[PDB]
């Protein structure tokens, strides 16, 4: 709702940042293996920015990755439905 | 001491051994514990990491995978099971605490492992006061001789650390399955024997520690 | 720190001819390379920006090519006003970095020195010193040999020579030679000679003045 | 509104282009350190194109970067709601 | 396994003078390099983290530069308490790896 | 002159020094000011950049970080604080104005810094008219001798720049903590002494400037 979809995103972004590191360590070559950049990666992912500096290589990494897209893209296609209503209405008044 | 692990283990070849690391301080969710292996006169070899809260561990791909990592969530101690050892496996084994951000903030003092069928001998400590006729300079040098111990290592201290002014502890020599080393301290010839000076010799592999006061030759 | 590598370190060339400096970078930097000219005693001067683009006020002689890791500045014809040091500079990653630089030199026709000898000014003696100064001017090549003589007796001592870098109006060199003595010593000698053995004349060029 | 969401985007694109350069200079390696390409980067970001030729490496760079996504993606998920109504209605008539 | 290459193996230097150790990596690793000092008989000790950032408790002598594949630790003046082995360590791809190390001699 | 900075500073070792750069022209929001260091006979070493409107500055990672950059938003002048200097720190120091697009459009004339405990001496200028018996060619050569100054540099001009036709100024020589150089001009033997010819010798480190007219030997 007002800021409710916002929160659920941030669960997913953290949660996902965390499991990303858990899944990706042990895979020889993974780029995505410290909690900080895992967190930036999951924003990169939920917003579908696509800079492409980080991504997963393991299977469970990609699995986490899909949850973030689904859960974040639905978050964001609802957090951005809402910065669009409140702020456009404020500037409409 | 943030990471705190035993001093020395002795292992017969083929046997196993379990190494500890109790970790006072913070016990974060996200903390990883790593294990780095330093063979004598070599550099550091990573070996494996473990996240203790969550369970999972990861081992060095490219080394013969001997070890297996474990943790005790409610005791803040983590273990490493080296299995079926050779002599190629004798080294110092550090644990480190990596916050999750990729550097080893904190390092345990490290556990010296010796794989040999030989027996565990405690050391024999003898004082080294100067001759009854060596002319006394402004400083006076004196030491103590730790002889015939196994396995490595021994901590050597002077007045139990209070006198750390001008000490050298020499490296052990080996001979017929026992070691020998010496330490050396230097004090003002004024202050001694007016001040008493003792050398203290812990030997972890046998859980023995001893003292000896370097008196003048009585 | 992107490493910009300008080889060669120096560049000879006969005048009017095309000339190219290469600046190779330790990784691809796109086109974010920029060239600077810096003459003797002056500050540097942007020549070309972003490899290809030109700066207003710069001769059309200067041209810039290249992209990725290999870059080139060029001068479609040279003249003696181009003798300088040339730097490249990358703006593609932080920090910005500079090339080691290339000096441009000009092979030109050989030229024989204009020798001039100058007795210590009346103003200078009024203290306790008198320096005979001798100017060798506008010769090429830069290898020249100055010889002092007092009364025909070769004085090897108290002699400070100074060489110009290659001048940038004619592509020639020049050299001074202070002759440090005392007022005391300058008075008890009659003649002073300045002799220049240079590639052009097997006969050495001499200039001498007398106080008497 | 009509062209109101448009403007707020362009504040964010500039503002963001500007702080990008401010944040990213000093970080040894940053690609994103002249005002021109900073400006193209923040379009790359607000439109989630993802060519991935530029992005931030510092923390404050990523912070700016998230503001641009949020503020630009909401802009654009409202500027494109509007090129879609006016132009579709014009071609509907 | 990213290969961190510290040359030279040993480093002489007269005291009080700047000194630099190079750690070159087998591929670009950004800035995810971190330096450790390890003296005789002691465990290693994080000196510099993420190439440039400094650790609290470390002398201001120590300074860290570099990015990509070429990295450098530096000591703007040396004293005899710096004689030790110095390792680099990359955290940019799994597994983390260590440099071969450089010994400082005076 | 778009970027405009002092000529020369003299610094005792260990001391600090603050270098200016006033910048007429435009004073854009987005303008950065950089500082490049040119040791003698070396190339250009970047050192640091500053955005004056906004405050923040950035220094060269890989050089001993001696300097600290500052700005004066309402005076259009920017400063650079070199601190505790050695002789390795004596060089010309340029400021440049980078628009924000990554090249140095504009360069200050540069500030020659000399770190030595020696004293600041102004120069002594003597004319160099030809002998009373040197045969006069179509051109006549004459110059002036600037002797015994410290520190570097000196600007040498002829008729205060109006006669720039055929001048060479030779490099200074050093000797017992003073410098010596010479300049040389060439004019038509017709026009001289029918036209008067003066050499002007500014010395920035002492804030002295002098003139001398090369008369014939009176
Ligand atoms: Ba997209
Ligand atoms: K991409």
């Amino acid at each position: 709702a007002a800021g409710a979809a916002t929160v659920l995103l941030v669960i997913v972004l953290l949660a996902g940042s965390y499991l990303a590191v858990l899944a990706e360590r042990g895979a020889p070559g993974a780029q995505l293996i410290t909690y900080p950049r895992a967190l930036w990666w999951s924003v990169e992912t939920a917003t579908t920015v696509g800079y492409g500096d980080l991504y997963p290589v393991t299977l469970w990494g990609r699995l986490v990755a899909v949850v973030v897209m689904v859960a974040g893209i639905t978050s964001f296609g609802l957090v951005t439905a809402a910065l669009a209503t409140w702020f456009v209405g404020r500037e409409q008044e | 001491v943030q990471l705190q692990q035993p001093g020395a283990e002795l292992v017969k070849p083929g046997a196993s051994v379990k190494l500890s690391c109790k970790a006072s301080g913070y016990t974060f969710t996200s903390d990883w514990i790593h294990w780095v292996k330093q063979r004598p006169g070599h550099g550091l070899e990573w070996i494996g990491e473990i996240i203790p809260s969550y369970g999972r561990a990861n081992y060095n791909e490219k080394i013969q995978k001997k070890a297996t990592l474990t943790a005790d969530k409610s005791s803040s101690t983590a273990f490493m099971q080296l299995s079926s050892l050779t002599s190629e496996d004798s080294a110092v084994y550090y644990c480190a605490r990596e916050r999750g951000d990729g550097y080893f903030a904190v390092w345990g003092a490290g556990t010296t492992v010796t794989v040999s069928s030989a027996k565990t001998t405690p050391p024999s400590v003898y004082p080294l006061a100067p001759g009854s006729a060596a002319q006394t300079n402004s400083m006076v040098t004196l030491g103590c001789l730790v002889k015939g111990y196994f396995p490595e290592p021994v901590t050597v201290t002077w007045n139990s650390g209070s006198l750390s002014s001008g000490v050298h502890t020499f490296p052990a020599v080996l001979q017929s399955d026992l070691y020998t080393l010496s330490s050396s301290v230097t004090v003002p010839s004024s202050s001694w024997p007016s001040e008493t000076v003792t050398c203290n010799v812990a030997h972890p592999a046998s859980s023995t520690k001893v003292d000896k006061k370097i008196v003048p030759r009585d | 720190d992107i490493l910009l590598t300008q080889s060669p370190a120096i560049l000879s060339v006969s005048p009017g001819e095309r000339v190219s400096f290469s600046c190779r970078a330790s990784q691809s930097i796109g086109t974010d390379i920029h060239w600077y000219q810096q003459r003797t005693n002056g500050s540097p001067r942007l020549l070309i920006k972003y490899a290809s683009e030109s700066i207003s006020g710069i001769p059309s002689r200067f041209s810039g090519s290249g992209s990725g890791t290999d870059f080139t500045l060029s001068i479609n014809s040279v003249e003696s006003e181009d003798i300088a040091n040339y730097y490249c500079q990358q703006s593609n990653r932080w920090p910005f970095t500079f090339g080691s630089g290339t000096k441009l030199e000009i092979k030109r026709a050989d030229a024989a020195p204009t020798v001039s000898i100058f007795p210590p000014s009346s103003e200078q003696l009024t203290s306790g010193g008198a320096s005979v100064v001798c100017f060798l001017n506008n010769f090429y090549p830069k290898d020249i040999n100055v010889k002092w003589k007092i009364d025909g007796s070769e004085r090897q001592n108290g002699v400070l020579n100074s060489w110009t870098d290659q001048d940038s109006k004619d592509s020639t060199y020049s050299m001074s030679s202070t002759l440090t003595l005392t007022k005391d010593e300058y008075e008890r000698h009659n003649s002073y000679t300045c002799e220049a053995t240079h590639k052009t004349s097997t006969s050495p060029i001499v200039k001498s003045f007398n106080r008497n």
